[PDB]
RNA sequence: AAGGAGGUAUUCAUGUU
RNA sequence: GCGGCCCCCUGGACGAAGACUGACGCUCAGGUGCGAAAGCGUGGGGAGCAAACAGGAUUAGAUACCCUGGUAGUCCACGCCGUAAACGAUGUCGACUUGGAGGUUGUGCCCUUGAGGCGUGGCUUCCGGAGCUAACGCGUUAAGUCGACCGCCUGGGGAGUAC
């Protein structure tokens, strides 16, 4: 019973997923100071920087034998490496929890940055927005310097997803 | 056993800014007069180390030749760079009709009866490489027969 | 290049964006290229030359990223 | 060149079907008619040396055609030359 | 234009133990097929066919020993430009008889070695070593 | 990049389509490059013929200055 | 011991390099592409990694020295243990450019080293300002990081059993002006024409060296124990 | 003219202007 | 060699599927034709540039480089001329031999999901294997392996000169 290459690697195939920027769970070989190693078992167990796995204080909180979730770049680099980038996972994750957002008025905080292309912009944990310059703050004095760059729970107003940007705002809770 | 042989020396310069380095260059030919045979080349400031540098280097790196009884199989063809040189076998006696490089390496090599001739460059590194190149590139009725699939008589 | 003064805008920003605007025009290039009569033999050179250095670049820069230098 | 109706009335004339395109007196046919038609354009424009060479291309080819005509059948040969009027 | 369809045939065998091909391909011939038996029964080739109704196509499933081609060398002979004829007498010897010469005599195309001992002559196709 | 015509199934560039050419000539009038605009080679040879007749027919300006 | 196409394919031996990258001379061993990378026919590793195993089961039986060459920053750490767990010797730093060929000058290091050795298990970094003394110990460490895995072979070894040939073309080409036989992991983008024993598949991943280091290993222990 | 950055170069909307 | 746009006349190339003729083919001494620029003859035209020439400088000198002018000429029509580093310093035609990245121009299929993916022809630039080469380098557009025909070479100079 000489079963064929061919059928078990169709087997295979359809067993996994390669394609530019899928998001896809791997298994943490190995933690060093400098990279990790992680395994999504395409050509290569790829390595990937510390600070990706890092918290606000800076804590590896993975752990070896953690099933973990990155976006696999390219199944290949010219150098035998298959690229994983785990920072795409954590941006995923931050757009669906966006959604979310949108979905039950969820008060997130983020940084107002300051003007936008029509008002000013906003920016929260790696996702930007644009709110319109007429909804600065709810008592609108006339020191506007308190407006941009801090911290804001506001809800989605909307979301261009093709733009790669939302419409934040000052919403009724702020 | 292994016969050696200085087929040239020649003085080759590199100019430095303080003159001239003279060194000596020297070609020799090693073989076990029965199928065996190489050549060296060696580099040295003088001419006995060179000559010992390059009878090491002959006595390395030997090849084998399919000696039918002291004379080749067929003629052969041999070329390297522009020295083109014709090898004939001949009967008993003639002794070696060669000029000097195929002199040195033939003799040494172990064939005693050959009709020989270099067109082109008479350079003798070249020359010894040609000649070396066409006596192994030379192959014997044992060899074809096993190579065509035949017998020796097949092939007579 | 024909820029308009905006109002409050200052002296100086004006005259910024009337000099990026003649530099995005290329007149200056233009006229010190058209100074003197350059045979076509010249000017099928130079073109020639030029698009060879700019892939030899480009190529050598495309084998530094395959060949790491340390 | 020559119109697509001119060309399916030489192949209509000289071929023995409608379909015959390729036969050697359909091609000397046309290679008459276009040669003929290009007289009037290089008794204007002398200069055009351009397309003269195209013209000495074509007699060629009707040439190295009527010879081979010639060669295979005389008789078709010598009814095609006399039909189209030319010279040996 | 094609003008030694034999002679493309000896080039195609060579370029293609030269680049390590298993198979080579060509149209075929009553010629080229004489010659390609020539070929296999002398152990040149490990073995030739034929595929085609109308447009015949002549395979040759070429041979290798130790890695290495089997044909050394083969050479055209007798070309358009210079035909090549030879009386019984002064038919040649390619490598000293270890090598072959494909002779085209009056009973067919042969050895020089099998010429020789039919007592004939012809033309001389090409040399193999 | 994204040459503009070739994803619209654009056959001729018409000279009358004013705005479109609008879009590919400069402040000055000059004809923009293709290594800018991204714009695909033929439709740039056609771009240019279309910029020149519209030119003729005084629907774009030579340049700045006259007008 | 024994490998099979399962544990080969879970390991990831089948996947090769890019297409714009192969060789056309590795051609025969590549099955398909998928999404511009190639794979690698096991069909064709399987009866080949056997018959090499075959190959060093018997040069272990005859006593012969293999010396394990991986050199990758994936395979070092691997090539190490395996060489240490089968009692053959290793290189898994920079290949040093002659090794083989330029011998008499690596025994001339080997002997500097073991002098090296004698003086750290001799009191002698003692007389020493303890700066020469950190100096001489450093320079043991570098000599021991560089030829660690080779201060016992002596001679030459009889086979060389080498991961990512291309990245160790140097070593082939070394061994085959030797007349030493080389069993290579070849990839898509190698030359198997230095190689001797080929055996096609993934170079690249710690899983597949791992797997053929433990094979190889394990098949020369067993021939040494014979 | 000098200095920095990005690339083989732009997608980065439109809006605004 | 060809560069604004438009019209009229006209030559060649390539692709898709099909039909037709049935070796009608390749090369080519002599021969014929085309052939940059300068130049020549006759007749116009002449804005700019500019051999010759005039003047001003620089220089030991400056019959030059630089500056100010400037004629033939450059332009057109018709003829002559027949040469160039007229170069890929690579004669024309045909067959075979591993690959990669592109450009341009056709064409087929799949989900065109949205500028996509998978093929199949023409021309074209770079890198590189075997092989070739004195080396430099060429490398499916060969300088590789061959077939056909045609042109040339035989030390430097005198000399592409004399008759
Ligand atoms: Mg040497
Ligand atoms: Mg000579
Ligand atoms: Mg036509
Ligand atoms: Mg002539
Ligand atoms: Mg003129
Ligand atoms: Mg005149
Ligand atoms: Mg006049
Ligand atoms: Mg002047
Ligand atoms: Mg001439
Ligand atoms: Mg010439
Ligand atoms: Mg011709
Ligand atoms: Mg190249
Ligand atoms: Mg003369």
């Amino acid at each position: 019973m000489t079963e064929s290459f061919a059928q078990l690697f169709e087997e295979s195939l359809k067993e996994i997923e390669t394609r530019p920027g899928s998001i896809v769970r791997g298994v943490v070989v190995a933690i060093d100071k400098d990279v990790v190693l992680v395994d999504a078992g395409l050509k290569s167990e790829s390595a990937i920087p510390a600070e990706q796995f890092k918290n606000a204080q800076g804590e590896l909180e993975i752990q070896v034998g953690d099933e973990v979730d990155v976006a696999l770049d390219a199944v290949e680099d010219g150098f035998g490496e298959t690229l994983l980038s785990r920072e795409k996972a954590k941006r995923h994750e931050a757009w669906i929890t966006l959604e979310k957002a949108y979905e039950d008025a969820e008060t997130v905080t983020g940084v107002i940055n300051g003007k936008v292309k029509g008002g000013f912009t906003v920016e929260l944990n790696g996702i930007r927005a644009f709110l319109p310059g007429s909804l600065v703050d709810v008592r609108p004095v006339r020191d506007t310097l308190h407006l941009e760059g801090k911290e804001l729970e506001f809800k989605v107003i909307k979301l261009d997803q093709k733009r790669n940007n939302v419409v934040v705002s000052r919403r009724a809770v702020i | 056993e292994l016969q050696e042989k200085l087929i040239a020396v020649n003085r080759v310069s590199k100019t430095v800014k303080g003159g001239r380095i003279f060194s000596f260059t020297a070609l020799t030919v090693v073989g076990d007069g029965n199928g065996r045979v190489g050549f060296g080349y060696g580099k040295a400031r003088e001419v006995p180390a060179a000559i010992q540098k390059a009878m090491e280097k002959a006595r390395r790196n030997m090849i084998n030749v399919a000696l039918n009884n002291g004379t080749l199989q067929h003629p052969v063809k041999g070329v390297h760079t522009g020295s083109r040189v014709f090898m004939q076998p001949a009967s008993e006696g003639t002794g070696i009709i060669a000029g000097g490089a195929m002199r040195a390496v033939l003799e040494v090599a172990g064939v005693h009866n050959v009709l020989a001739k270099a067109y082109g460059s008479t350079n003798p590194i070249n020359v010894v490489r040609a000649t070396i190149d066409g006596l192994e590139n030379m192959n014997s009725p044992e060899m074809v027969a096993a190579k065509r699939g035949k017998s020796v008589e097949e092939i007579l | 290049p024909v820029i308009k003064v905006r109002e409050n805008e200052p002296f100086d920003v004006a005259l910024r964006r009337f000099k990026r605007s003649c530099e995005k025009a290329g007149v200056l290039a233009e006229v010190r290229r058209r100074e003197f009569y350059e045979k076509p033999t010249t000017e099928r050179k130079r073109a020639k030359a030029s698009a060879v250095k700019r892939h030899a670049k480009k190529l050598a820069r495309e084998n530094a990223r395959r060949t790491r230098l340390y | 060149s020559l119109s697509t109706e001119a060309t399916a009335k030489i192949v209509s004339e000289f071929g023995r079907d409608a379909n015959d395109t390729g036969s050697t007196e359909v091609q000397v046919a046309l290679l008459t008619a276009q040669i003929n038609h290009l007289q009037g354009h290089f008794a204007e424009h002398k200069k055009d040396h351009h397309s003269r060479r195209g013209l000495l291309r074509m007699v060629s080819q009707r040439r190295k055609l009527l010879d081979y005509l010639k060669r295979k059948d005389v008789a078709r040969y010598t009814q095609l030359i006399e039909r189209l009027g030319l010279r040996r | 234009s094609m003008q030694d369809p034999i002679a493309d045939m000896l080039t195609r065998i060579r370029n293609g133990q030269a680049a390590n091909k298993a198979a080579v391909t060509m149209p075929s011939s009553k010629l080229k097929v004489a010659i390609a038996n020539v070929l296999k029964e002398e152990g040149f080739i490990e073995d030739f066919k034929v595929e085609g109704d109308t447009k015949p196509e002549l395979e040759l499933t070429l041979k290798y020993f130790q890695g290495k081609a089997v044909v050394e060398s083969i050479q055209r002979v007798s070309r358009p430009g210079l035909r090549i004829y030879k009386r019984k007498d002064e038919l040649p010897k390619v490598m000293a008889g270890l090598g072959i010469a494909v002779v085209s005599t009056s009973k067919g195309v042969m050895t020089d070695r099998a010429a020789r001992q039919a007592g004939l002559g012809g033309e001389i196709i090409c040399y193999v070593a | 990049k994204f040459c503009r015509f070739t994803a619209e199934g654009v056959q001729e560039i018409d000279y009358k389509d004013i705005a479109t050419l609008k879009n590919y000539i400069t402040e000055s009038g000059k004809i923009v490059p293709s290594r800018i605009t991204g714009t695909r080679a033929k439709y740039q040879r056609q771009l240019a013929r279309a910029i020149k007749r519209a030119r003729y027919l005084s629907l774009l300006p030579y340049t700045d200055r006259h007008q | 011991a024994t490998v099979s196409m399962r544990d080969m394919l879970k390991a990831g031996v089948h996947f090769g390099h890019q297409t714009r990258y192969w060789n056309p001379k590795m051609k025969p061993f590549i099955f398909g592409a998928r999404n511009k990378v190639h794979i690698i026919n096991l069909e064709k590793t399987v009866p080949m990694f056997n018959e090499a195993l075959a190959e060093l089961n018997k040069i272990a039986s005859r006593k012969g020295k293999i010396l394990f060459v991986g050199t990758k920053r994936a395979a070092s750490e691997a090539v190490k243990d395996a060489a240490l767990s089968c009692d053959q010797f290793f290189v898994n730093h920079r290949w040093l450019g002659g090794m083989l060929t330029n011998w008499k000058t690596v025994r001339q290091s080997i002997k500097r080293l073991k002098d090296l050795e004698t003086q750290s298990q001799d009191g002698t970094f003692d007389k020493l300002t303890k700066k020469e003394a950190l100096m001489r110990t450093r320079e043991l460490e570098k000599l021991e990081n560089s030829l660690g895995g080779i201060k016992d072979m002596g001679g030459l070894p009889d086979a060389l059993f080498v991961i990512d040939a291309d990245h160790e073309h140097i070593a082939i080409k070394e061994a085959n002006n030797l007349g030493i036989p080389v069993f290579a992991i070849v990839d898509t983008n190698s030359d198997p024409d230095g190689v001797d024993f080929v055996i096609p598949g993934n170079d690249d991943a710690i899983r597949a060296v791992t797997l053929y280091l433990g094979a190889v290993a394990a098949t020369v222990r067993e021939g040494r124990s014979q």
